[PDB]
């Protein structure tokens, strides 16, 4: 866990200070990037010290860190205030968390407590404490202000903000301000602290030190794709690559009895025996399937439309993997090439064969204009295995 | 009925397909239709004489009493269900017309600009197939649209100053200010939402619907079919001139350029395109020589004036010292020896850039073959050296042989 | 053999936790999806353990999980108070169901059942109470986080949710927070356990282990250039095929009197019997028909684009039959060819007839470019009979 | 060194607002940050000058003025119209330009109470905002009675430094400032321009002490400003992706200018052990950079170079590494997706498949004739050779 | 189903939830339906209430209104 | 029409449906109809008293607009 | 309710049948209108212009279509 | 000419009716051309009136828009 | 259009693409030489 896609995205988040882990779907992305802040932060839930969110299309600026959102007073019904977002309510979280142990706050280490505690407030903010809030936020970048550098480059805690498929917003509208305040040396304490003026509140706003950024961006779609070449310099990419290896017979004994540390790793071993040795008492099957797929699916196919290896992570038993691949991989298949027969069958392995022990059985009446295609074939038992033995 | 077309070459009325009639309806059409458009192609020596003989019907197609001659003009067009394909003379041979229709093509892939790929061309290779050329750009326009639109959509954003019952987005302030409480119930928003129906789909759209209708192959119609039904939500629009130029190429539709250029080729009646076998070649042997011409570089079209400007095909010059010109020509070079109309040109070329001049033609089992080096050397009395050059064409399969001998027929010239 | 599609879908709706009943239309996902559940938890209408849920064009995220929306309060003037969606709803109601069942020492099993009370409420929330529902639902994630993810696992009342016409919709944009979290691992209890904080109420979010999300996509609308990743990904994936085995004499009358009552059923054997005298006494003429014209469909179009079996179940004479074949065959036949008619009559088998006993007759005068326009014809009696006879 | 601080300080007397357009990876925000730092003397945003940034969402009712309610008072919610960034920047260039004035404009007592309502962090009650609105009003019944030579000099410099200023919709954004933009065009200028806003009714006019430089990326063609009268307002200074800042030398003058000669010696060390293990050439990212940034202007276009603020920031060997593969690598191969004899040709391997390569050939092939590669993770001293064959 | 706004005797704006058409031809074709069965006898009296109050016109004040919710 | 505020009681601001100009010039020809019909002489007196209000090239005086909703 | 019955009427000239919603194609049942050009007859338009008028008038009605008939 | 809330330091939010840039410079060349002749434009006061309540910088108040809006 | 080195505005760079594509750099002049490069235009 700790050997590379751990000690490679913690390098690189102190350094760059944000970090995209973008990969085919089926692969550890959302996985590495929970992974890594809960053994971090010590936090197991999102609150406090780590948000997560996730992007979509009907994502606002308004609403990531700073928009009007009517609110609901009392006697006033209609009341159109400024409201901040996640992001604002994380990156002020940081700081004034982060300003804790400083020495030059000594006039207002009170206000920055109770500022505090009004980010902390998951009650709705009552319009006669939101004056106090502003008030202390007005207070806050005229304090930072009088701060130096030398000060502000090391905040003791590490607030991190996983946003889950960053690439479906439009992350050039979301990231209004932040597409000039995400660099390490442009948040506060860097080498170019930048103070921008943001528009509704009319407030100064800087990205902390503390934060850190985890996009886990999708890159099998090509339409939602992040090709801002001005976004992509403040980010760091992680190519997480979908590795069969971790379906071997030893690396499926060592995933899934980690997680699970009950008294059920007798019954996982003797199932995972029983699972292997139906499949030709072959340790390497699981690994060579993903890869002669992979492999044959990258030739013809964009190489970030791969098979990942969460699909086949979750197998049991052969009646358990006859569910995984006619139910989640074989529709996947037919997606990829919808009526493209001729490459079905190849990456499959089964382009000569149009009979038997197959799984794309040819129909025995061809068309007006010379066209002819196939049928799926649902099989079962030692046949299934002697159809995905031809794979490898 | 389906017609084809060599370089110069004649079929009969009687042995032909159909009526005698429909066919000289659909040509009068053609070369009408060609002189109307005719000059947004480039030519090269072509002799075009645009007054009289283009609209004397002699465009494209001469049609006669007795026979249907071809012009040297290259391509395809549909009209009237008489579909006519010119393929070049070159590629003529001795599935047996399935060769040369990816030898053009791949002459059209060099020499005319067009990125499509070897691989899409060589799933066709063996199917069994009518050889049509409107069947295989279709073709090569809805595969490249497919394998576009599988990975993603082509959703773009635009922004709309739009009264929602919801809220999406950022919400309009001088707009709700202002906003009477009799009408308070709907937000006034202005999200930018993402829409499918862009005019880049609108045109995929269209594109497709005037494809499947005329379409002829029982490949293409499954392809066109499961892109319409991609392209369900579209409304329809009616394709003209003005569409294709509104729609400008950014980074986030640059992944669409290959589907666009060839759906520009094809619509815009008449379908297809023409263009002069003279200049196709003479653009087709100019990448030939600047990848085969690593001592010297070569320009092509640099023009020098005498006296009315003639200018060579191309020359190469090392830095600015050697003037070695060559002029592409597209004649058979009968009796291994040039023309008068041929030399003439040759000797200007030479005289107003001490200049060797090397001409290169055609070679196949069709056309004139000479020997295996340079087969001419010519003087023109003047100490000239003319030296006749001879590409031979493994452009018929997919292996570039020729392009080391012609590297060191050349290399032995330089 | 229709308990084995209730096994179908059982077994994989625990490993996976939704699934998608992808199938042309006319074949009775709606109908599987619905029987299934209503077999499952015995509630033959929505509301409490189940919500039928529709999609369509116009669909919004806002409308899902949750928006500003206007609302009124006590019939007065609109206030702008958030609500909670479909599935914000049915979400929440799937935890506090099933927070009643376990026993810890810190539920607050009063407070928990007066937030059960706001969420089953079928009236809107009056502002009275809606602070009541708002302060009670931030008692539930700040009680969530303090679970172990021990007792989060058994919950016991299964809840469901069928989404119909799910590729009718936006995928992607109804399921902002649902692409990230409807995995079995990242829902509650799992062993990567996601709490979202949401965009416009900012209250955190997460999918209980009970919700399960049956979706029946039509597939011959808005085919199969889906999202390829993240709605493809978890959703296990069942082809619910055409099958014209319903369509003999004998499984016509068993589906067709076991819905029935006493004197309906030997009616109904009368009328059937009438209705296969008529077509040549065979008893497996319609099975034959839907057969030979299913091979013809996946052999030109797609396989997801043949005529389903839905439309001739509930036929009893033979004019019944030719109301379903001009108005639910042959209309739906001209939708997916795209109003073609050299390749429509292939379907039928008559591309080298015209003027006779044809579903499809030439016009006899022609174009100006020789183009020709075929015309529907209407038959009846034994004319249009022997028109399908001729298609097997 | 200042040669690009001076070509700023020039066109923003001759044009009034420079635009630094560049492909991104360069100083066009540092040499921006760095200008106005360096001639204002204030480290933070204030009263001399607003660092904003532009995005779609940027509209024109909170940029130059809108309605906005506000009411500081938990009650009676005035809906009135509130000034946006711009027009509180330029009203307040104005009245600071107005005091150094020594008879044209009386109002000694009226335009320094203007003053501190304008610089007041705190927001307006209402008993004083109705004597900002008051006074605003004389503001322009001043300006108007003044002579254009006692109006032209205005003595402190403002600078709204804007950024990105291509990604807002920027004919949108600017409202009436899309004809106020020219050094002629303001006030003092040969041809004033006392235009009228739409929302409060009020006139509006820039101060010839404001100028806005605004920096921005011309890789996205999508959001290029190409509206050619927005061209004619604003001076361009090309800002090109410079690699003789990744030297030996250069490299150790940039990133050893705050240290105070602590650090400083590991960092000359930590310099010394990277060219070291680059073949002891003091001149390696210097044409690293120069030759992909040629081979990718005849590729792509001249404008989606890389910059040089990804290799600006190496220390080791290591960290070249993870700038490679992990921030240029990635930005490589999604200028040109599945297209990969021409990202082979970046990096002139294009004969080069197995071995030492990034993107090694996959033993496989198509069934239709076609083949892909795929990408390979270099380490050790075999990168550096991977590397030195692009030079 | 939408909102529409209305006066309250010539008051400040009072918004009130009023059906559409396709919803006053559904509940009409339900209310008139109910008159014909034997089962619905149980609210006969006050069903026909509801049927004489979906087929009137603009219904003018809040007292038949909610009288109008509770049937 | 539509919804409109107007010069009523100083604390007493009113929302008053003011009819726009194809509602008017349709009541005025609808009026000016009937003013000069012979079955309609039930109340002929008042429905020129409706004419004089359409014409009326003012905004309505609150004290009889009410004038103008009862005729 | 199952009383209600939703009679719709689409003009088809700008939008056709398959250039509909998907949920409507389905839900709903086709009936075609045909242009009936048999209500055009001598006798068949003055039946169908007897319905409307009166008896005086169909005597004009019916010298005016014998007056418009002899001059085609 | 648009819609636009009015509250001026204590009286809630009447909706005013403000003239745009247009009907500001339409009414001033109208009010300022009759001020020249003297035909039939009785009430020349009247029309002075008009024109001082057309170049206020200051926004018109409850007690001055009324006039205004009669003259 | 001939001119593509020495007083010229864009210089030539020296490679060609792979595939027959070839692009130029805005070289910066200064003083008599960028007046030689001006007047060449009239
Ligand atoms: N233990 C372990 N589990 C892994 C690893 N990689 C993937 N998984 C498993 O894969 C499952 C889901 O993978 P995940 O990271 O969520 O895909 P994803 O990034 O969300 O895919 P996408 O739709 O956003 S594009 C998790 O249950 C996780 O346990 C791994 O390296 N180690
Ligand atoms: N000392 C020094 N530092 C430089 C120079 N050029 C770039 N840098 C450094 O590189 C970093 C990034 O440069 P920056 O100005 O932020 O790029 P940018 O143009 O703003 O990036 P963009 O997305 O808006 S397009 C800065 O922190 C700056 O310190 C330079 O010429 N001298
Ligand atoms: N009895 C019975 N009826 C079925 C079965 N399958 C489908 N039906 C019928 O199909 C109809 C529903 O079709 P539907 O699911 O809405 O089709 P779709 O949603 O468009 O795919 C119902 O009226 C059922 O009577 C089955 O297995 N048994
Ligand atoms: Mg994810
Ligand atoms: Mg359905
Ligand atoms: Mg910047």
């Amino acid at each position: 866990n700790i050997k590379e896609d751990y000690f490679r995205v913690d390098m690189l988040l102190n350094k760059k200070g944000q970090v995209i882990l973008y990969g085919p779907p089926g692969t550890g992305k959302t996985w590495i990037a929970r992974k890594y802040v809960v053994e971090e932060t010590n936090e197991k839930t999102p609150g406090n010290k780590w948000e997560f969110i996730t992007f979509h299309q009907s994502y606002s600026y308004e609403e990531f860190i700073e928009g009007f959102r009517p609110r609901t007073d009392n006697e006033e019904k209609i009341r159109y205030v400024v409201e901040d977002g996640i992001f604002k309510k994380i990156a002020l979280r940081a700081l004034v968390k982060g300003l804790f142990e400083l020495e030059d706050a000594t006039i207002g280490k009170d206000k920055i407590h109770r500022l505090y505690i009004l980010l902390t407030k998951k009650e709705p903010l009552s319009p006669t404490e939101y004056e106090e809030y502003l008030r202390l936020k007005r207070y806050l970048w005229e304090l930072v202000g009088g701060l130096p550098k030398d000060k502000l480059k090391n905040l003791t805690p590490k607030f991190y903000l996983i946003i889950d498929e960053i690439n479906r917003g439009n992350i050039s509208k979301i990231f209004g301000e932040l597409i000039t305040l995400l660099e390490k040396d442009k948040r506060l304490g860097g080498e170019n602290q930048l103070i921008v003026r943001l528009p509704y509140s009319g407030e100064p706003f800087a990205v902390p030190p503390n934060l850190y950024i985890i996009g886990t961006m999708n890159t099998a779609d090509r339409s939602i794709a992040l090709l801002d070449v001005a976004l992509r310099r403040r980010f760091a990419f992680i190519e997480v690559e979908p590795r069969p290896e971790f379906l071997e017979k030893e690396n499926l004994k060592k995933i899934r009895e980690k997680k699970l540390k009950t008294e059920d790793r007798k019954r996982l071993n003797e199932k995972l025996n029983e699972l292997f040795s139906k499949l030709g008492n072959d340790n390497y099957f699981l690994k060579t399937l993903l890869e002669k797929i992979n492999v044959r699916i990258t030739v013809v196919k964009d190489r970030d439309h791969r098979i990942g290896h969460s699909y086949f992570l979750n197998v049991e038993t052969v009646e358990d993997l006859h569910h995984v691949w006619y139910y989640e991989v074989l529709p996947l298949l037919m997606e990829y090439f919808y009526n493209d027969w001729e490459t079905i069958k190849w990456v499959l392995n089964e382009k000569g064969k149009e009979h038997g022990n197959v799984f794309f059985e040819k129909l025995r009446l061809t068309g007006p204009n010379g066209e002819e295609a196939y049928q799926l074939k649902v099989l079962e038992g030692d046949a299934f295995i002697g159809a995905l033995k031809r794979i490898i | 009925t389906t017609i084809t077309l060599y370089e110069h070459d004649e079929k009969r009325y009687r042995d032909i397909a159909g009526d005698k009639k429909a066919i000289q309806d659909a040509l009068i059409k053609l070369n009408k239709q060609f002189k109307k458009d005719f000059k947004k192609l480039d030519r090269s020596e072509d002799n075009s004489d645009t007054e009289d003989t283009i609209d004397e019907s002699k465009g494209v197609v001469e049609v006669y009493a007795n026979k249907i001659k071809a012009r040297h003009y290259v391509g395809f067009a549909a009209v009237d269900n008489v579909f006519l394909q010119i393929l070049p003379k070159v590629f003529k041979p001795k599935e047996d017309t399935w060769e040369p229709i990816l030898a053009f093509i791949r002459m059209l892939d060099m020499a005319y600009g067009l990125k499509i790929k070897d691989h899409d061309l060589a799933y066709l290779q063996g199917r069994n197939l009518r050889p049509n050329l409107y069947e295989v750009f279709i073709y090569l326009f809805a595969k490249s649209l497919w394998s576009e639109v599988q990975r993603g959509y082509h959703r773009e954003y635009v922004e709309v100053h739009r009264e929602e019952k919801f809220l999406r987005g950022k919400l309009l302030m001088s707009r709700q200010i202002r906003k009477l409480p009799h009408q308070l119930n709907t937000f006034s928003v202005e999200v930018h939402e993402l829409i499918e129906d862009n005019l880049l789909n609108r045109i995929f759209y269209a594109s497709v619907r005037e494809a499947l209708r005329r379409t002829t192959w029982g490949l293409n119609r499954k392809l066109l079919g499961e892109l319409m039904l991609a392209f369900d939500g579209i409304t329809p629009i009616h394709l003209r001139t003005e569409h294709f130029e509104r729609v400008h190429f950014t980074r986030l539709n640059e992944r669409f350029r290959r589907p666009f250029e060839l759906a520009k080729l094809l619509f815009m009646e008449v379908s297809g395109f023409f263009v002069d076998m003279n200049k196709l070649f003479e653009r087709f042997i100019e990448r030939v020589l600047v990848r085969n011409l690593p001592p010297e570089y070569k320009l092509f079209y640099q023009e020098s004036y005498p006296f009315s400007s003639q200018k060579p095909d191309y020359v190469v010059r090392k830095g600015n010292t050697p003037v070695v010109v060559l002029d592409a020509k597209y004649r058979e070079l009968k009796e291994r020896i040039p023309s008068s109309d041929m030399l003439r040109q040759l000797y200007v070329y030479s005289r107003i850039w001490p200049a060797v001049i090397v001409i290169p033609s055609s070679s196949t089992y069709n056309q004139g073959l000479p020997d295996k080096p340079l087969e001419f050397e010519f003087f023109d009395e003047r100490k000239l050296f003319i030296v006749a050059y001879n590409m031979d064409y493994v452009k018929t399969g997919a292996i570039f042989k020729a392009d080391k001998n012609f590297r060191r027929s050349l290399n032995n010239i330089i």
